[PDB]
RNA sequence: GGUUUCUCUUCAGAUCGCAUAAAUCUUUCGCCUUUUACUAAAGAUUUCCGUGGAGAGGAACAAUCUGAGAUUUUUUGAGGCCUUGCUUUGGCAAGGCU
């Protein structure tokens, strides 16, 4: 139900092929792309203000020395802690190769 | 073209999506449009070949 | 942990014994999160009778013991 | 296709076999690499591009051989073709003067060479299926569609052997008996090439007459093949042959302000822009163009130099075209170091390639 | 490199510069381009483990 | 010193020097020597200890725009007394925050490069200059050196086809291909991917916004969708992960611009360097000289590049000792 | 909790004998436990004569008692 | 809850908890393994369409 | 299960230093009456301005701080019972029971 012009109604909590209101994003934008945008924006812009609150909302805990890193290795560490090990590519090669 | 002509299974991964975010600063709907355009171009190339 | 090892050993041929005394040995094709499993080329031995070859056998939690194969290292899933 | 040709030489001749061993070593380490030894004694490496041959030559000079080595300037490998049909119905005969082969050569159509080379049609097909494939989209006669004997310098090569013999169809069992030797003569003749020892492409070889000796046996047991080679060379030479030069397809990714500067570089290198487009969702532009392969040496370096490194190009072998000159014009004088203009180009490539490997003089009736 | 760092625990990318595990020739290190294809045999888990 | 603070201070110095030379009617050089050869050296206590010093240069800052560096920008040791910024009074390591890092990056605008990648230095970097020195051949923009080392039938004029002449640049870019006897030659770095980074001017725009410089996508054959509302309604209390979090803040564009900042400005933390070890003008001669310049400054650019390459080439790792 | 960890340590260091509810006593090195009391044991001989098996996984519903 | 996809239309032989063996073509199954099978022929009797609970089915095998 | 600072010892194989000087020797150049002082390239070494890790001792400050830590399908009662051979006397293998 994620990809391909499917919209989400939180009132009915259901996925429709028609957009319920104007300026309503699709399910791939609202559920996948926008949290990725918010994660990268919170890392590269708000590394000291709202980053530990955002990491607590994602269930990600980092040490004090890990937050002292520069922005690219810290963002790599945050995405490695969030997404975990690489499993979608492995499942692609299992069920399509 | 060479993978179709060698008769192999073909899957596609889209690397460097952070260039849509950090580098290009696209809105996320336009990022979806770019990804769907990439997928449509690859499907058109496979259907042509 | 044990269900993870059962899902990890879902390729080789294994023997599963039910609670009713029925033992089936065959290649496991798919094992769910529960104890329900699907086996193929099953040389299932009947209860104190001869065995029969089954093309596809699907088993709730009626299986009591399962004989996992030898492909199990100390840190394969630990 | 590996088309860039580079000659290679040792500095000290006493270290001649050592780098030869290294040549075997680089033939072990690169799949598309081709190493030849010419009649002149030089050694020739064939590659696909400047970076590829640079990596091969660095691995030769630093890993598999410690010998200092001279490298010649890069050239390409050409092909040979025809434009108009054989004006004289040329012929030859066996050393046992009984069999007489008369055959003419004419060029093929547009899509035929790429249809053969992409294996759209094969010699393993049904004769009726091959005839239908020729007849539906090439409008061939069914007599001509059943006349196709063999393909090219190799299997699925871009030459077509067609046998159209009306007085020799009364002994067509004997024609089929000598057909295989005619096929290996055709394969050898189109593989070797009479002009500058290169491949022959896009030619239909049409047999007109075959006076075969009745039960030849002793004379039909090996004398047919060099006779057929001489027939192929003589029919090729009487049909105004041309040199056939490879072309590269170049895709350039550039910023928008540098694009016209890219055009300027192609203005020095006989190129033309096929298609200029903006990349959707990117601030860059894609310029797709065709260049000659001879003018492509250092095209990427000049493109990056004139655009402050912003424009970047990748280049790959696409197809062949004809050289604008004539290779057999004796009246063309060649300056020794000046870059020749367009009508002298085929004569210059002919003369320099024949001085590189073979004999300088060319005779149109050198066989017959 | 990401699959290797997931599999191998003590192999880590440096912070400033990119690790390149398969580019084992020094020509690929100096040029910064892949030249020779390299095989890697690895054991990987899926979403089901 | 902290390197971004030092570079920003000298950039502010550069701005007030340009403003002062634009605005002063008659700049007068001080004489040399300032004191005569029989004038005795002045006592410090009798002359200097009891007089008020004059003003420094000191670019005034905006209290709104340059707020997070406004307190400590012109101290000798800027944040040495603070504990959350520096390590202590030995003043070794520093950790900064991104808004004041963006403030320092804005303040150091005059002394910094505009490039975002190394693709500007294609045949104009250190490995290309090492190859150029080892082959005794030089680009006209680059430096010249002494030679390092001091019949062929390949040079036969009747066997060589010439369409384009083999220039120096192809002998540097592919040095094993176009050069007989290549010795002590370094292979240059190839292409790097182009940093397509868009610089935003006004802060009124959103941080994620379709710029007019980007070409439009203009997207114009069925998708394997499930049945509409057949099943699978979402349960209660599930949501996108950061729904309450906004998409972008005011610091997002500044942090994104700091991602592609130059070398001392893409850091959150670092070690303090000596004031001798910071060349403020190395990026000026490491790029090409601008057009329209006279002969004298182009020779100066070449000699600065020659000294830089000779420093980089003869460098050895330090011993233990 | 910790008693199950001590039982797993004893089954790693020695042979643990578990008597299931199906009148079978299996002695062997029990490797893994579970929240649903499922036991995975390595090189286990089950007597119900003792038959040897390499790896045995048993659900906790059929288990009755266990000891070192 | 996953075995119903592979045996959506093929006939299967089912073993109940009472020792009965039946053969019939399954149509649909519930999330708690409550499987509906038409033409469930008892092994000798015929019962037609019947729904079996999750705890009832001791074992199953593919017939058709 | 503190910080800061000072000194000493030991190990540096990291761009030990996102900077860069000088000196010695052996050769090649250039200037050239000769010698220093010189020109600028290579190779072999050193000194200096600095640096990182570990350990030890001292001083001044907070005196803790930072940690690790049940029944309703498939994990709990569909549980008991007579007979045949063994009884290996805790029961196993077979039938209708409830």
């Amino acid at each position: 139900r994620l990809w391909g012009d499917i919209y989400f109604n939180p009132k009915t909590r259901k996925f429709t092929k028609k957009a319920p209101t104007s300026s309503s994003q699709r399910s791939f934008v609202e559920f996948i792309l926008e949290p990725l945008y918010k994660i990268l924006a919170q890392v590269v812009g708000d590394v000291d203000t709202s980053l530990p609150r955002t990491l607590d909302e994602l269930g990600i805990h980092l040490t004090k020395e890990e937050l002292k890193l520069n922005i690219r290795p810290l963002l790599r560490l945050v995405c490695k802690k969030f997404f975990g090990e690489f499993t979608g590519f492995v499942d692609m090669c299992v069920q399509h190769i | 073209k060479h993978a179709v002509q060698e008769r192999l299974a073909v899957t596609v991964c889209i690397n460097k999506i952070d260039r849509l975010i950090l580098e290009l600063k696209l809105p996320p709907t336009d990022a979806y449009y770019k990804l769907r355009h990439i997928v449509d171009e690859v499907n058109g190339l496979i259907s042509m070949y | 942990k044990l269900v993870r090892f059962l899902m990890k050993l879902s390729h080789e041929t294994v023997t599963i014994e039910l609670k009713n005394g029925t033992q089936v040995h065959g290649t496991i094709t798919g094992v769910d999160v529960s104890m329900n499993t699907h086996l193929k080329a099953v040389k299932m031995t009947l209860k104190n009778r001869e065995p029969v070859q089954l093309e596809t056998l699907s088993i709730g939690n009626n299986i009591r013991y399962f004989i996992l194969p030898d492909s199990l290292p100390l840190d394969t899933l630990l | 296709t590996s088309v860039i040709k580079i000659a290679v030489e040792p500095v000290n001749p006493s270290e001649l076999p050592k780098m030869l061993d290294g040549l075997r070593k680089v033939n072990k380490s690169y799949p598309s690499l081709t190493t030849k030894v010419e009649e002149s004694g030089e050694h020739v490496i064939l590659g696909t591009g400047e970076l590829y041959l640079d990596c091969v030559m660095h691995d030769l000079r630093k890993m598999y051989s410690e010998i200092d080595i001279k490298v010649a300037d890069p050239v390409v490998t050409f092909c040979e073709t025809v434009v108009e049909t054989s004006s004289l119905k040329c012929f030859a005969e066996t050393p046992n003067k009984k069999n007489k082969i008369t055959m003419i050569a004419e060029p093929l159509e547009k899509g035929l060479a790429e249809d053969i080379e992409n294996e759209v049609v094969q010699i393993t097909w049904n004769r009726k299926k091959l005839g239908e494939f020729f007849q539906t989209k090439y409008d061939w006669d069914l007599l001509a569609a059943r006349s196709i004997w063999a393909f090219g310098p190799d299997a699925t090569g871009p030459n077509i052997l067609v046998d159209d013999t009306l007085p020799s169809e009364v002994d067509k069992a004997l024609l089929g008996s000598v057909k295989d030797s005619i096929v290996q003569g055709f394969q050898w003749g189109t593989r070797e090439g009479p002009l500058c020892d290169e491949l022959i492409r896009n030619v239909k070889f049409k047999i007109l007459d075959a006076v075969v000796a009745q039960e030849p046996l002793h004379r039909g047991g090996g004398q047919i093949i060099p006779t057929a080679r001489r027939v192929v060379y003589s029919a090729f030479l009487m049909a105004t042959p041309r040199l056939m030069e490879p072309y590269y397809f170049v895709e350039v990714q550039a910023p928008a302000d540098c694009v016209s500067a890219v055009y300027t570089v192609l203005a020095r290198r006989r190129g033309h822009v096929t298609q200029d487009a903006p990349i959707p969702g990117s601030p860059l532009y894609t310029i797709k163009a065709f260049i000659p392969a001879i003018d492509s040496f250092g095209f990427e370096t000049d493109l990056r130099t004139h655009t402050q490194g912003q424009a970047f190009s990748l280049s790959v072998f696409h197809h062949w075209q004809i050289v604008p000159g004539d290779p057999l014009d004796k009246s063309i004088v060649i300056r020794p170091l000046e870059p020749q203009p367009a009508p002298h180009l085929a004569r210059e490539f002919m003369i320099k390639t024949r001085r590189r490997k073979g004999l300088s003089e060319d005779v149109s009736i050198s066989k017959f | 490199d990401c699959l290797i760092e997931q599999t191998h625990p003590e192999i880590r990318k440096r912070y400033d510069q990119d690790l390149c595990y398969t580019d084992i020739l020094f020509t690929e290190q100096e040029r910064g381009v892949g030249i020779k294809s390299t095989p890697v045999t690895v054991v990987l888990p899926d979403t089901k483990g | 010193v902290i390197e971004p603070v030092y570079i920003s201070q000298w950039g502010s110095m550069w701005i007030m020097m340009r403003r002062e030379k634009r605005d002063r009617r008659h700049f007068k050089r001080m004489r040399f020597p300032p004191f005569d050869d029989e004038e005795p050296p002045l006592d410090y206590a009798d002359n200097i200890l009891d007089v008020e010093p004059l003003e420094a240069i000191q670019l005034e800052l905006d209290p709104e725009e340059d707020a997070p560096v406004l307190d400590w920008f012109y101290d000798h040791q800027p944040l040495r007394d603070s504990r959350k910024y520096v390590n202590g009074s030995t003043y070794q390591r520093w950790q900064f925050t991104l808004p004041m890092m963006s403030t320092l990056y804005r303040l150091a605008n005059q002394l910094l490069t505009d490039l975002v990648d190394d693709n500007y230095f294609y045949l104009f970097d250190l490995k290309a200059f090492f190859t150029s020195k080892a082959l005794n051949m030089a680009i006209p923009g680059g430096p010249k050196f002494e030679p390092l080392v001091r019949w062929n039938e390949f040079n036969d004029i009747n066997k060589i086809i010439i369409r384009q002449p083999i220039r120096t640049e192809y002998k540097i870019a592919f040095p094993y291909l176009y050069n007989n006897l290549p010795h002590h030659v370094h292979l240059t770095w190839y292409h790097t991917p182009n940093v397509v980074f868009i610089k935003t001017e006004d802060p009124d725009l959103p941080a994620f916004y379709f710029d007019p410089l980007i070409n439009p996508i203009s997207h114009r054959s069925q998708e394997p969708l499930p049945d509409d509302d057949e099943e699978f309604e979402l349960p209660e209390f599930v949501e996108p992960f950061l729904k309450d979090t906004p998409l972008y803040t005011d610091n997002t564009a500044n942090g994104i611009a700091l991602l592609w900042a130059p070398r001392p400005f893409n850091l959150r933390s670092g070690r303090t360097r000596r004031a001798l070890d910071i060349p403020l003008v190395k990026n000026w001669y490491r790029e090409h000289c601008p057009a329209g310049q006279p002969v004298k400054v182009r020779v100066s650019y070449q000699k600065l590049l020659k000294y830089y390459v000779l420093n980089a080439l003869k460098h050895r790792p330090p011993k233990a000792q | 909790g910790p008693l199950s960890v001590l039982t797993q340590s004893v089954k790693n260091n020695t042979q643990v004998l578990i008597n299931c509810r199906n009148n079978k006593k299996l002695l062997g090195r029990v490797k893994a436990f579970d929240r649903h009391c499922n036991m995975v044991l390595e090189n286990v001989k089950e007597m119900w004569k003792d038959r040897y098996i390499s790896k045995m996984f048993l659900r906790g519903d059929s288990v009755i008692v266990v000891l070192r | 809850s996953s075995k119903m996809l592979q045996h959506i239309d093929y006939r299967m032989r089912c073993i109940l908890q009472d020792g009965r063996i039946f053969i019939g073509t399954f149509k649909a199954f519930d999330k708690h393994m409550n499987l509906i099978l038409c033409d469930c022929d008892e092994f000798k009797r015929v019962l037609g369409l019947v729904l079996l609970r999750g705890e009832n089915l001791v074992s199953m095998t593919v017939e058709g």
